[PDB]
RNA sequence: AGAGGGCGUGAAACCGUUAAGAGGUAAACGGGUGGGGUCCGCGCAGUCCGCCCGGAGGAUUCAACCCGGCGGCGGGUCCGGCCGUGUCGGCGGCCCGGCGGAUCUUUCCCGCGCGGGGGACCGUCCCCCGACCGGCGACCGGCCGCCGCCGGGCGCAUUUCCA
RNA sequence: ACCCACCCGACCCGUCUUGAAACACGGACCAAGGAGUCUAACACGUGCGCGAGUCGGGGGCUCGCACGAAAGCCGCCGUGG
RNA sequence: GGAGCGUCGGGCCCAUACCCGGCCGUCGCCGGCAGUCGAGAGUGGACGGGAGCGGCGGGGGCGGCGCGCGCGCGCGCCCGCCCCCGGAGCCCCGCGGACGCUACGCCGCGACGAGUAGGAGGGCCGCUGCGGUGAGCCUUGAAGCCUAGGGCGCGGGCCCGGG
């Protein structure tokens, strides 16, 4: 299920990273990058991921589909939000709120989305 | 449904508030009665002494049922029997104090551990400082400070002692709950006596500080508390 | 300086199972939560016996399970064993059972499912009765191991019935001086 | 301006000197790395007055300020650009540390990517 | 010196056994050699049974 | 794993866990089982009784082929035969009474430990116990010898 | 050759020179400081900003709301079908299924009382529709509620960016 | 963190010992090597699989061996412990 | 005319000893957290009838089994509503429920902390080689070495800056 493969993955995963007292996890769809049971997108039935766009403008949001397990090609769906950033935070908030789609990732996905928003601008003079 | 649950919640909050005010009034009136009993006792002892002196008589006062014992010598170089009696009287450090009721067994234990303790018969204000300033109780085997009457009311609610005033009244006027009150009280970690000790090693009769301070224990309690 | 004898300040009981098996650790997590939430002592005893070792949870036999469950009063009752259920081939008839265990052997499982009983696991037992109602908690023979035949009072000593550590029993390896009244002394 | 941490506590340290090994002043083969004295008659072992002190557990720093830099961050050793997105949600409390074996060609890419992601690097001006 | 309740053991290691240790690392190659000799014998006697009489 | 052995935790310790006053010398009390009657006598008395002395006769050319007599109890008797044989029992209006060949199963003597279920049998064995024969004739079976 | 024919890198013990400090209780060390140096981090003020709100400067578009399409979540009388388990029905596959048996039959066959293949029996694994309990995260096609994305109508008290 | 100055403390480490700074022993200094290992028999505790059974030793069948002298299997699945 | 001797009175000095406070570690808590109102703890609510400012007519006991921050509150008009939190808006939300959850984790109290010979546990201390793993590092400079630089860890040691 989920706790079983968490008990497997929690110490011998390829994305696990020790080295100087913090244990992170570097897989895709792991926002906040923690090696925790809340923040792991590979295991759970419902998965929210926040990534920057490939073109450089906008934020892609990855939603796990639930329509098929054992099928990683159709397991996720990607959408692209490139708007005036208040509608971006509100749209991702409505995605995780109104769809009842695992609300523990909600505010943390808002954090990662708006940090990517501050990333995709000229930073210095 | 929801308005009914709202009115039920307000009823429960009002019930808790009214019961808390009733217990508060109980504590106030029992403290007033304890004040009246203390004034009664301090009056009637002087009354007995005056009516004994009016004729050709003498009022021998009662041996007081309560003593306060302080271990004044440390743990290094201690006899096995004396160490056993000190750990039965809960005196494991230097400068610990306990309230001990008096009978033949207690007097014989204190007289066989005389050279390591200073014990005397304390006073009401001495009990007041030792319980208010040094109020530490044993709740779930933990040395918890007595910052509320609810702690004593939860621990000794089945013994009739539900407040600081009930505990002080039991300890001072020793009754049938002195064992439970003394087991509730952690042994008092008192500080070093301000002003210096006279002499630790010899007895109070020969100029030392060990032994029986049966009236002079109160000055040492004021110095150590 | 305070005079605490620090020899027994650390209680040497089990806090977690020493094994690294993940199904047992998930059962441990579930009964941890049931122990520190439910007011029943059944979940605490189940958690404490999931903590123990393999030589400390003994295998429970099927005929002793039939014996202890045909006691009066325990009709409609389930038998919760925190070890293994082993089959006895020397019992003939077996009634309907409701057995909860970590592991049941194949012959005992076939015998119970042929008699018409039910074999639950511990997660199914927690879904059925979370407080442990309708349960009888059993355990196998603790002193039944051969290792306890060598323990206790020493051999070569009167009124002692301890099996000595002999590499091969026979006529001339023991039963001589120390066991014969003719050869010096016996005990 | 620089990159400020989330909270700036007053880092208190119970001892800031090094626990040197006994007779390392006298001998060159005796290094400064601590070895506990285990002799039957050793001044340092049985703790006489006015000597070197042994490292006990009592010198332990506070858990809120353990492994903390004087700036207010905690180090994280970073080799490549892909390891910079690890500290993307930790930039207010953790800082990147570029390794020694990283070349100067991609070190500039790591520094500019951390500047885009608003992550403090404790050594940006090293190679150039 | 035996102590505190063990077996009264008699190990047979009082000779020069380390000169006469017979290590068995040959034996999978020996199984291969026996297999090759058995297949060569079976190819030698071509209509005859491979086990023998 | 020498990583987990005790010699790693004893680096820095002088006597290596073997004592400062009495050092780990080579053989302090002799080699092997030395000193039977002397200086290990208390050990050889309170932990190995009967270790010294002769008892019993000597059988020079002994072999286990003559004394091989494997024993089976009556409590495990229907285990040697398949389960449908006792399914097809107490039926057919006959008193079917199946035959349990014990030598075919691999035992010679049938002992009398345990409870036997009420079903007639023909136990063919080389040797019998008297208590086993009493239990079989009390159930209603028959003990048949075989060589 | 800062790799020069015992020459890849070239540590420590030891020696020479330069710079700095010091020097009559042998030198050296621990705790607490002070002073002088070599470097590091600022700084021609570093007051660092992250949100929300008010005001005077600007501005491209769109959100509010509808239309069309796509994708996703949740679900009802369980809407219709597959799928799926627990029981019941046809004992129906049992010969249009193999295996195993220390249950019978040599009413049979073959190779000569035996072995194999048949015949019943038992146990183990399957076919068709219908009902109930959990429709069970093992899947769809319609229906409803909601969310997100794309293209238009949305001309400016709304909307968002620089100071 | 480099050096110097002051106040207080401060005898040279390891070992034999009841007791070492010892007028007890080893010891100029530095670099490298350097001392509880391996097999068998046991005993106890622990981890795992199966369970009145368990184990395949040895051998045989599959691949010509890169990985391999690995792995898989056995009317030998029990001759035997 | 003690800085000597004997009996003494005030004040004063400090040990790692005692008291209070800060931090670290160990042990104990039937410890708390997979998500709720609840602090001497001694309930909630459908459902049928009468209907009510009435309510259970119990110890100068000095109190918990009970009363005046409501129980018929308010609105429309004597009768009815007495409603849902996609939101009563609250020190508690029985409607889903972390920022706090590597549950081998996090958090809250209480006590304790000497040590040879010895025993046990944890090492994200260190060396070498192997099976996986890092879309790992590297002639735009690996290992090694030096360092009067920045540091971290109680410590074993480790990460950078320069040559
Ligand atoms: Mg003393
Ligand atoms: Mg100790
Ligand atoms: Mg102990
Ligand atoms: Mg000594
Ligand atoms: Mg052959
Ligand atoms: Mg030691
Ligand atoms: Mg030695
Ligand atoms: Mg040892
Ligand atoms: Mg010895
Ligand atoms: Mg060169
Ligand atoms: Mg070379
Ligand atoms: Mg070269
Ligand atoms: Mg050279
Ligand atoms: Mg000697
Ligand atoms: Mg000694
Ligand atoms: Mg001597
Ligand atoms: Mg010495
Ligand atoms: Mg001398
Ligand atoms: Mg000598
Ligand atoms: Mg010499
Ligand atoms: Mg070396
Ligand atoms: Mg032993
Ligand atoms: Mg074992
Ligand atoms: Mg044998």
């Amino acid at each position: 299920s989920a706790h079983l493969q968490w008990m497997v993955v929690r110490n011998c995963s390829s994305f696990l990273i020790k080295r100087n007292k913090q244990t992170y996890s570097t897989e895709p769809n792991n926002l906040k990058a923690r090696n925790s049971f809340r923040y792991n997108g590979l295991i759970h039935r419902k998965t929210v991921g926040v990534e920057p766009a490939a073109d450089g403008k906008g934020v892609v949001v990855v939603m796990k589909r639930r329509s098929g397990q054992r099928k990683p090609a159709t397991s996720y769906v990607r959408t692209t939000i490139n708007k005036n950033a208040r509608a971006t935070l509100s749209s991702i908030r409505h995605m995780i709120r109104k769809n009842k789609y695992h609300p523990d990732l909600r505010m943390a996905a808002i954090r990662r989305a708006s940090a990517i928003l501050r990333s995709q601008k000229p930073v210095m003079v | 449904n929801f308005a009914e649950l709202k009115i039920k919640r307000l009823r429960k909050k009002f019930a808790q508030k009214m019961l808390r005010k009733a217990r508060r009034k109980l504590i106030y009136e029992k403290a007033k009665h304890y004040h009246k009993e203390y004034r009664q006792m301090y009056r009637t002892e002087i009354r007995m002494a005056r009516m004994a002196r009016k004729a050709g008589n003498f009022y021998v006062p009662a041996e007081p049922k309560l003593a306060f014992v302080i271990r004044i010598r440390g743990i290094n170089g201690v006899s096995p029997k004396v160490r056993k009696v000190l750990q039965l009287l809960r005196l494991r450090q230097i400068f610990n104090g306990t309230f001990v009721k008096l009978n033949k067994a207690s007097i014989n234990m204190l007289r066989i551990v005389e050279p390591y303790i200073a014990w005397g018969y304390p006073n009401l204000k001495s009990v007041n400082e030792l319980i208010y300033k040094r109020g530490y109780g044993k709740i779930n085997k933990k040395r918890i400070a007595l910052t509320d009457n609810a702690l004593i009311a939860r621990s000794l609610g089945k013994y009739g002692i539900i407040c600081m005033e009930d505990l002080i009244h039991e300890i001072y006027t020793v009754g049938k709950r002195f064992k439970e009150a003394n087991n509730f009280l952690w042994p008092f970690k008192l500080s070093s006596p301000r002003g210096g000790m006279k002499k630790k090693t010899t007895h109070f009769v020969e100029g030392e500080d060990a032994g029986n301070r049966e009236d002079q224990i109160n000055r040492l309690i004021r110095r150590m508390n | 300086g305070v005079d605490i004898r620090h020899n027994k300040d650390r209680k040497v009981r089990r806090k977690e199972p020493k094994s690294q098996d993940i199904y047992l650790r998930l059962l441990v997590k579930l009964y941890r939560f049931l122990a520190r939430r439910t007011n029943s002592t059944f979940n605490q005893v189940v958690l404490k016996r999931l903590f123990m070792s393999r030589t400390n949870r003994p295998p429970l036999s099927l005929s002793r399970m039939i014996r202890k469950m045909k006691l009066p009063g325990r009709e409609g009752k389930t038998a919760v064993v925190v070890g293994t259920i082993t089959d006895d081939v020397r019992v003939q008839e077996v009634p309907k059972l409701k057995v909860c265990a970590l592991r049941v052997s194949s012959r005992a499982r076939s015998r119970i499912l042929k008699a018409g009983g039910k074999i639950l696991t511990f997660d199914q037992l927690a879904l059925d009765s979370p407080k442990g109602c309708g349960t009888v908690l059993l355990s196998g023979p603790r002193k039944g191991r051969e290792v306890y035949r060598h323990f206790g009072k020493a051999p070569g000593t009167p009124h002692s019935h301890t099996k000595p550590y002999v590499r091969s029993k026979g006529r001339k390896f023991e039963r001589a001086r120390g066991r014969r009244a003719s050869r010096g002394y016996k005990n | 301006a620089a990159l400020r941490p989330l909270v700036k506590p007053k880092i208190v340290k119970k001892r800031t000197k090094k626990f040197i090994r006994h007779q390392s002043d006298r001998y060159v083969k005796i290094k400064r790395n601590w070895r506990k004295p285990r002799g039957i008659d050793n001044r340092v072992r049985r703790r006489f007055k006015g000597q070197i002190l042994m490292p006990n557990i009592g010198y332990g720093s506070n858990k809120k300020t353990k492994h903390m830099l004087p700036s207010g961050f905690r180090k994280f050793l970073v080799h490549n650009v892909k390891e910079l997105e690890v500290l993307l949600m930790c930039n207010k409390s953790y800082c990147a540390e570029i390794a020694h074996n990283v070349s100067s060609k991609n070190r500039k890419a790591i520094v500019e990517r951390a500047a885009q992601l608003a992550i403090r690097v404790t050594n940006p001006n090293a190679r150039l | 010196a035996p102590s505190r309740n063990g077996m009264i053991l008699k190990p047979h290691f009082h000779k020069d056994w380390q000169r006469r240790v017979a290590t068995w690392f040959n034996q999978p190659a020996r199984k291969i050699r026996r297999r090759k000799a058995r297949q060569a014998r079976a190819r030698r006697i071509a209509p005859r049974p491979a086990s023998g009489p | 794993p020498s990583r987990l052995r005790k010699t790693r935790k004893l680096r820095g310790h002088v006597s290596h866990g073997h004592g400062r006053i009495g050092k780990h010398r080579k053989h302090p009390g002799g080699r092997g089982n030395a000193g039977g009657m002397h200086h290990h006598r208390i050990n050889f008395d309170k932990y190995h009784p009967g270790y010294f002395g002769k008892v019993g006769m000597r059988h020079y050319h002994l072999k286990r082929n003559q004394s091989f007599c494997p024993t089976v109890n009556l409590d495990k008797l229907w285990t040697l035969v398949s389960e449908q044989t006792r399914v097809n029992a107490a039926k057919n209006k006959t008193g079917a009474a199946p035959i349990i060949d014990v030598v075919r199963s691999g035992y010679y003597k049938v002992l009398g430990k345990g409870k036997l279920p009420k079903q007639p049998v023909i136990v063919k064995a080389k040797f019998f116990s008297r208590r086993a024969e009493e239990k079989i004739k009390g159930v209603g079976g028959a003990c048949v010898l075989v060589a």
